[PDB]
């Protein structure tokens, strides 16, 4: 719709003199568009497997 | 495509190469020599931050595209016309650079004629 | 899997089908105590392509040292039930 | 896998296990049923031709040039069963194959649940500690002097007697144990 | 060729045995014993569980720990066309210059 | 005739086409016969000592310690300085170290100069 | 989960009528899609501008002059 | 007009008139031929022909 | 709940090389002078359901028909109703 | 930092009055309760140090060394528990008199604040390591084993004694602190390359340096379990401290004096590694891996730049932790094995599954898989080698492409595949050796947390 883009960077892993290391998500439109994708595969594969390996 | 066909068994200097493109002045066909209009400004186009690559002459065009994209949301398929005059400039444009392509290989080959004659009637 | 337990009579219910329809041998005559070299006059070749024919239709493949050395069906279905490790 | 092996093969044993191998791969290459048969007799046509010579120098002259013919032709993705020692499921349950002496190392708690299958275990041990007794003397009277010639086993000749050495070959996790 | 009698007497007192041990593998209906001690509503409990409360830890995170720090989230500026209007300032963006519309 | 199957060291001769057991004389049945002898033997005591019920501990196999002890602790005791083993030894523990030495030194020489003459735009590079 | 089919030995397997109409359905539902595309949108397969001819185009808009002016 | 379609159709024409080594050209038209040919194996392999597995 | 119903085997005079392209295999075999013994074994291949074969061309248009169909009621139901 | 010291002398007396059946309970629950109070020197300032007094010192270097140091004395005790079982009580109190002496000796080496005692301290704690390895080691080489492990040491650190004294003498002092705030150039000549090569062989000798590494394998391999984790864990990372504390004085010689060693790890790391993938032994292969990860830890020492010295610190951690966690591995398996070879038992993991996953944690932390601080310290000596030179990285890639190999190769080995039919001893795992491991992995998966405890001073 708006073409939101983010990235989060939420806990300051460590600080290495003038580099700093923090857990940084990127959320911009290959991974917003690349979750819902893997997630549907991944749902679709398990209900499969489900059946596939009952054994 | 016979072009490169052309160019890679005929003569290499028959015809040009896309790197080199263009090598004659633009003046040398006509006088009037119009130019080219642009009728998005750098700030609109800035603020809108289509692309480096999209930020051509065919840029008017592809903001009113995204302005409807971003408007009319739910229906994805909404407007069309504005992204049919979008392909329609850029076909303009490029058969403007097929015609660059064939001006340049139609002012080259007057080039070798003139310089075939004047050797020969240098020779002559 | 869905696999059924397959059972002593069905496998020589298998072999009795497999061999009925080898037509060198007349079905009449065999009976499950059978030979294959004097009571029925089968060649060594004849009886390697039995084996494979039992390869084939069992899906599963006997080695060749202890291929060779089955004359009758009943020793037929008692290596098969021992492969497969069959209770009754 | 059963049956032991001897020193050497005889002529006629390699002319079968060629004659398996032959067929083996022609299906590999025919894949249909009816270009198999028809193929398969043609092989058995080309291949008794020779069956009734005498002179075994020729026999195995024979049987080489054969051997090269079906190295070159020889299908170089043939067909595998799947639990064959080629097979696509070759050795999938082995990690599931756990021995029974594992059983004796349970913790009571763990025994208290299924009690007679390990009554009945108690016994099949007692039966093999007598049995094993009786074995030893027996496979001890019954080998010739300098040691065993081939790796055969004898079975049990007398009534209350057990084969030589069944503890192994008696008890298995199974072909599918889960 | 085939079995010796040896083999034969050998190989059925073993496929005997072994028959016999398979069957004792089995399982009375008293052999499992299981000593007892203790000390659309699925879904509404699994929404509640596993979705609606790490949204709200999450968001609680977020929006009081994470942007109390500068540029932590930063997130890009939305991009603006001819004739859209500003809600900070309420100014409206000049249009484009009527280019020359035909086809 | 058909084109022949030259072996190699990664792809050996097939039992098939191998001519040994092609040439068969009563020697050679009697070798076959006595290396069957002794495989039997050595199975036999195998199985003597696997299928005991009062044994409750590793069947010890003296062939693994043998192989372990000559590749581990016998090396040394038979080892003779001779022109092949010492040259050997030399390159494969010399050259290297000093290929490696050299290669390095030639790197770091030229950075170094570069950064005497100054054409490195060593800009950014505040981590080291 | 399913229903209980038993196996047959050398002959057809039991068939639900279920699994057929399903597969029916969805490949009439793929072809339907296709026809239904293609109908609606011919300009995605063959294009929806013309291919100029470089030939055709007269010296005059190229600035060719004929050899002698310059 | 399939999932497939909009992707590779795309693919195709961009990789046709772009700058680029036309020994990639050829074998990018080849590898999608033989993408064809393949699934065309499999389908005729594997749903054709008169059964073959065990009775 | 499994698989235990005693499935019972079909007669062994059912398979009949007649009806199947086994003839082609037995008459060329018989010109040269032999016969395939097999020949019955695999008939239960082409005898039931698995007589009848579908071209790839045909495999792969699996549901033209009703596709067609139904592109058809639904070009002419947006024909007549967008003419209004 | 008496609170340290007095507590670790008084577990003698306290071990020697314990009853008979009660000394390893005493003795485990006052190491742990030593380790929680040494915990506390982890509170370092971004200034000079912790000067205790005139005699210690505490960094931010000794503070993680220390912490495991005295964290790794309750995993000797409760892995000695076991092959002792059927020993003397005089004799079991003089194992852990033993190992309480090392633990002292180590505790005082680390702090140390004048060089003169860290050498003599440091020399000291080479007698209970041999007394261990000799006297309680099962093997008839244990004894050429402790030969070769007493002479490799005091051959390299015998000049380092005259190399000390001689500094004292010229330039008056051999306190740290003075030594670091007066430091001079040191101008390139014979006698000062000499004083280089006397002040720092006998630290590459025992880290150890590729071509002087005969004694490892041998120590490691005769010793007894405690004997070997000392010597993976702590006994290995005394070389390292000793240079990374006298380097400040050997500027700017150093600079062209390193490329002998440099070349020798840099090229020992990729052929131990190689040699480990063609062992017979599992604790051969586990030596020869501490090797591949000590000549790794030398070339960091070497650069001389402050990502080698973070990385160099948090590798000498990680793998004191991972190589005592795979000679406790190994040696579980010996025990009911009793054989030591790689091959004769197989397919463990079908038998005993949580052994499995401890031996699948142990390989993954051994392989350098992120974000566990192994990998820190790799990528932080891979980043500053390539700093250093840009052909580095192969090698690096090298040696990094076969240690991943070799791990995964000794996994699958004891782990994977069918059974030894021949062996019905293999008794399911104590709860023992579970916590062993336990307490092994989860510092380590705890430290990956908070890696600024263990980046050392140049944080
Ligand atoms: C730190 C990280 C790792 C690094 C450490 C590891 C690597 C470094 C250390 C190890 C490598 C160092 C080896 C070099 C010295 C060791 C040789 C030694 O001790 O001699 C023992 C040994 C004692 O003599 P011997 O036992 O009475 O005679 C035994 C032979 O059968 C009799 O031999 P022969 O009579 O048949 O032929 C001998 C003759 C023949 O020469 C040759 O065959 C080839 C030429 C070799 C050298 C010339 C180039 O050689 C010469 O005349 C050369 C003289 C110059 O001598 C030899 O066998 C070796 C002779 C060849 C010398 C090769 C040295 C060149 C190496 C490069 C430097
Ligand atoms: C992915 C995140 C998960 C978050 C949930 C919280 C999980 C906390 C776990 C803490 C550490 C685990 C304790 C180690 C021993 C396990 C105990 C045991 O024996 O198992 C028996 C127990 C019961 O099973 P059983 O049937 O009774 O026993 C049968 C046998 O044991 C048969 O055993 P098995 O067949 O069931 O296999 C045992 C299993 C479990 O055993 C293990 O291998 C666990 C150890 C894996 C670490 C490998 C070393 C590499 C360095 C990683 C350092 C990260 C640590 C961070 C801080 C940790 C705090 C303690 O092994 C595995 O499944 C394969 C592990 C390989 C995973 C490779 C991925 C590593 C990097 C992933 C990203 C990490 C940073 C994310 C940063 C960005 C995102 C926020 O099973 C478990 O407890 C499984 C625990 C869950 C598996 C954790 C694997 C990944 C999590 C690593 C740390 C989480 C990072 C924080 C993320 C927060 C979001
Ligand atoms: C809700 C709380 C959440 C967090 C809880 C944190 C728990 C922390 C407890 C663990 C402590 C870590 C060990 C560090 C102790 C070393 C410091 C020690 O040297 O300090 C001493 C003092 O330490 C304490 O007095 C005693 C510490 C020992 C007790 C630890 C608590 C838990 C131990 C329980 C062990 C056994 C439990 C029961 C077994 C059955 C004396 O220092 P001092 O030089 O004078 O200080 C001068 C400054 N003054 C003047 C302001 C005082
Ligand atoms: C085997 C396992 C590992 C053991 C440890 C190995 C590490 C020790 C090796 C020694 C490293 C280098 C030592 C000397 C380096 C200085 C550079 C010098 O050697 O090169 C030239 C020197 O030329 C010659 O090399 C002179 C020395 C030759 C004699 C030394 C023996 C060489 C081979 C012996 C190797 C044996 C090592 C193992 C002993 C057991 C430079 O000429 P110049 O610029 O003018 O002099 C520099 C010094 N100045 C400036 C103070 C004047
Ligand atoms: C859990 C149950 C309780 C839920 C209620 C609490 C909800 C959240 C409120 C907590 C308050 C926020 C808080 O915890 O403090 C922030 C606190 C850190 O404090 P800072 O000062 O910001 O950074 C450290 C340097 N000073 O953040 C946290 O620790 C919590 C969230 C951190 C992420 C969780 C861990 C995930 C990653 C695990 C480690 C993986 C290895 C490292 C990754 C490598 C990345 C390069
Ligand atoms: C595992 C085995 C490792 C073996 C390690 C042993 C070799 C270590 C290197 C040599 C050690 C001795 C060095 C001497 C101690 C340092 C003291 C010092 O530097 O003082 C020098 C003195 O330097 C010396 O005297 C050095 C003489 C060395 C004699 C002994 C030689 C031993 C072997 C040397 C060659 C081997 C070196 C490499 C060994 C590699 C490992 C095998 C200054 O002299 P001044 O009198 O003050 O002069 C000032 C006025 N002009
Ligand atoms: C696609 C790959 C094709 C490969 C083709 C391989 C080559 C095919 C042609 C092989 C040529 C030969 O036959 S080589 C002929 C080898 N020599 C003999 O066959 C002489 C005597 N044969 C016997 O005695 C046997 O036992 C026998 C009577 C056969 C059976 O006996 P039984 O059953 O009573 O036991």
């Amino acid at each position: 719709h708006t073409g939101q883009e983010m990235i989060i960077s939420n806990w300051h892993w460590m600080t290495l003199q003038t580099v700093e290391l923090s857990l940084s998500f990127k959320m911009d439109y290959f991974s917003v568009m690349f979750i819902p994708v893997a997630l549907f595969v991944t749902w679709s594969i398990m209900e499969f497997s489900m059946w596939y390996m009952h054994s | 495509g016979a072009h490169l066909a052309r160019r890679y068994l005929g003569d290499a200097s028959k015809e040009p190469d896309p790197l080199r493109m263009p090598t004659f002045p633009p003046d040398y066909g006509f006088p009037e020599r119009k130019e080219r209009e642009m009728v998005a400004t750098q700030q609109e186009m800035n603020d809108a931050q289509l692309m480096l690559q999209q930020r051509d002459y065919c840029a008017h065009y592809l903001i009113q595209l995204l302005k409807c994209k971003r408007d009319s949301f739910p229906n994805f398929l909404a407007c069309k016309h504005e992204q049919h005059d979008w392909d329609y400039c850029e076909h303009l444009d490029y058969v403007k650079r097929m015609k660059e392509f064939e001006r340049e290989r139609r002012l080259l080959q007057r080039k070798k004629r003139r310089e075939q004659r004047e050797a020969e009637m240098a020779r002559g | 899997s869905d696999a059924p337990p397959l059972t002593l009579e069905a496998i020589k219910d298998r072999v009795l089908y497999v061999l009925k329809l080898y037509d060198k041998i007349d079905p009449e005559k065999l009976s499950v105590n059978s030979h294959f070299m004097k009571d029925l006059g089968l060649d060594s070749l004849d009886q390697v392509e039995i084996i494979m024919a039992m390869e084939d239709e069992f899906g599963f493949e006997i080695p060749d040292i202890d291929a060779e050395k089955l004359m009758c069906p009943q020793e037929i279905v008692d290596y098969i039930a021992d492969k497969k490790d069959v209770y009754e | 896998a059963f049956s032991a092996p001897a020193a050497y093969l005889t002529h006629q044993q390699k002319v079968l296990r060629l004659y398996k191998r032959a067929l083996r791969h022609l299906e590999s290459w025919c894949v249909h049923r009816d270009k198999y048969r028809y193929f398969a007799c043609l092989m058995r046509a080309r291949f008794d031709e020779h069956k009734n010579e005498k002179d075994m120098v020729k026999a195995t002259q024979l049987l080489r040039q054969a051997e090269e013919e079906f190295w070159y032709g020889q299908h170089p993705q043939p067909y595998i069963f799947p639990e064959s020692p080629g097979g696509t499921s070759y050795e999938r349950y082995e990690c599931y194959k756990v021995p029974e002496w594992c059983l004796d190392d349970w913790h009571p708690s763990e025994k208290a649940m299924y009690p007679d299958y390990f009554a009945k275990r108690e016994q099949w041990k007692r039966l093999r500690r007598e049995s094993w007794e009786r074995e030893v003397k027996q496979l001890q009277e019954e080998t010739p002097p300098g040691g065993p010639r081939t790796e055969a086993l004898p079975p049990a000749r007398k009534e209350g007697d057990l084969p030589p050495l069944w503890w192994h070959i008696v008890t298995r996790p199974r072909e599918r144990p889960m | 060729s085939g079995y010796t009698p040896d083999e034969k007497l050998r190989l059925q007192q073993l496929r005997e045995l072994r028959r016999r041990w398979l069957k004792d593998q089995e399982l009375s209906p008293r052999e499992p014993v299981l000593p007892p001690r203790r000390v659309t509503y699925r879904h509404s409990i699994f929404a509640v569980t596993h979705v609606l409360i790490p949204v709200w830890i999450i968001h609680y995170y977020l929006k009081y720990h994470v942007t109390a720090k500068p540029y932590t989230v930063v997130e890009r500026k939305p991009r603006i066309f001819p004739g859209d209007t500003i809600l900070e300032t309420g100014e409206v963006i000049p249009l484009m210059k009527e280019f020359p519309d035909q086809h | 005739s058909f084109p022949k199957y030259k072996p190699s060291r990664l792809a050996t001769l097939p039992a098939t086409l191998d001519p040994a057991e092609y040439d068969i004389s009563p020697e050679t049945r009697k070798a076959q016969a006595e290396r069957l002898a002794i495989r039997s033997r050595l199975k036999r005591e195998y199985l003597l000592q696997y299928n005991d019920p009062n044994r409750l501990g590793v069947i010890e196999d003296p062939a693994l310690i043998r192989w372990t002890y000559a590749r581990s602790a016998n090396i040394y005791p038979n080892f003779r300085p001779t022109p092949k083993t010492s040259l050997l030894g030399a390159l494969f523990g010399i050259g290297p170290l000093f290929f490696w030495y050299y290669v390095f030194k030639t790197d770091r020489d030229k950075k170094e100069k570069l950064i005497q003459e100054g054409k490195l735009d060593q800009t950014f590079n505040i981590s080291y | 989960g399913g229903v209980h089919i038993e196996p047959r030995y050398r002959q057809f397997p039991q068939l639900t009528r279920s699994q057929l109409i399903q597969a029916e359905f969805f490949s009439a539902t793929m072809w339907f899609w296709i026809l239904w595309r293609f109908w609606h949108d011919s300009d995605a397969v063959l294009g929806h501008f013309p291919y100029p001819d470089p030939s055709q185009w007269t010296d005059e808009e190229l600035g060719i002059l004929p050899d002698d002016e310059d | 007009y399939l999932t497939g379609f909009y992707s590779k159709d795309l693919i195709i024409e961009a990789v046709n008139m772009s700058y680029t080594n036309a020994w990639a050209l050829l074998m990018t038209l080849i590898a999608t031929s033989l993408t064809a040919a393949y699934s065309t194996r499999i389908i005729f392999f594997a749903f054709l022909g008169k059964p073959r597995f065990p009775p | 709940e499994h698989g235990h119903s005693k499935m019972e085997l079909p007669d062994y005079k059912q398979w009949k090389i007649e009806g199947t392209p086994l003839e082609t295999v037995q008459e060329k075999l018989a010109a040269r002078g032999l016969r395939d013994p097999w020949g019955r074994n695999e008939a239960w291949r082409y005898s039931g359901g698995f007589a009848n074969n579908v071209s790839f061309v045909g495999a792969l248009l699996k549901g033209f028909k009703w596709g067609f169909a139904a592109f058809v009621v639904a070009v002419g139901a947006e024909y007549y109703l967008e003419s209004q | 930092m008496l609170k340290i010291i007095i507590p670790t002398t008084m577990l003698l007396p306290m071990t020697w009055m314990s009853k008979h059946n009660m000394i390893w309970i005493n003795a485990t629950v006052h190491s742990l309760l030593i380790s929680l109070i040494s915990l506390s020197l982890l509170n370092q300032l971004g200034e000079n140090s912790l000067n205790f007094s005139l005699t210690f010192f505490s960094d931010s270097l000794s503070a993680p060394l220390l912490v495991l140091t005295t964290w790794l004395l309750p995993l000797m005790l409760m892995a000695s528990q076991s092959h002792l079982s059927k020993e003397t009580t005089t004799r079991k109190k003089l194992y852990i008199t033993m190992l309480i002496l090392l633990q002292l000796f180590l505790i005082m080496t680390f702090t140390a604040t004048e060089l003169i005692l860290f050498y003599i301290l440091f020399e000291a704690t080479l007698v209970p390591t041999l007394i261990i390895i000799t006297r309680w080691g099962n093997q008839t080489e244990r004894l050429n084993a402790g030969l070769y492990f007493l002479f490799y040491t005091l051959a390299g650190s015998l000049p380092l004694l005259v190399a000390l004294v001689y500094i004292q003498n010229t330039t008056g002092s051999l306190n740290f602190l003075i030594i670091h705030y007066w430091s001079h150039p040191l101008s390139n000549s014979w006698s000062n390359i000499f004083m280089w090569l006397a002040c720092i062989m006998a630290f590459m000798v025992k880290m150890p340096l590729y071509g002087l590494h005969l004694w490892l394998p041998k120590a490691h391999v005769e010793a007894p379990i405690a004997g070997s984790m000392v010597l993976a864990a702590v006994l290995l990372k005394l070389g390292g401290y000793g240079m990374m504390r006298i380097t400040t004085i050997l500027n700017p010689l150093t600079n062209y004096m390193a490329y002998p060693f440099l070349m020798l790890s840099m090229w020992g790391m990729i052929m131990t590694s190689s040699i480990c993938l063609r062992q017979t032994d599992l604790k051969s292969l586990i030596a020869y891996s501490s090797v591949s990860h000590m000549a790794l830890v030398i070339v960091a020492i070497m650069i001389q730049t402050p990502w080698s010295f973070m990385g160099a610190t948090a590798l000498m951690i990680a793998h004191g932790l991972t190589s005592s966690m795979l000679f406790c591995l190994a040696n579980t398996n010996y025990e009911r094995v009793h054989s030591r070879t790689m091959i004769l038992a197989r397919g463990l993991q079908t038998l005993l599954p949580l052994m499995a996953t401890w031996w699948l944690v142990a390989s993954l932390t051994n392989l350098a898989l992120p974000p566990s601080i192994n990998l820190i310290g790799e990528l932080f000596i891979i980043t500053a080698s390539f700093s250093w030179s840009n052909i580095t990285i192969i090698l690096m890639g090298m040696n990094m492409m076969i240690t991943a190999l070799y791990s995964l190769y000794m996994l699958i080995t004891t782990q994977r595949g069918k059974y030894t039919h021949h062996i019905n001893n293999i008794k399911p795992s104590f709860t023992r050796e579970n916590a062993l491991m336990a307490l092994h992995i989860l510092p380590l998966l705890l430290l990956t947390l908070n890696p600024k405890m263990i980046l050392g001073p140049l944080y």
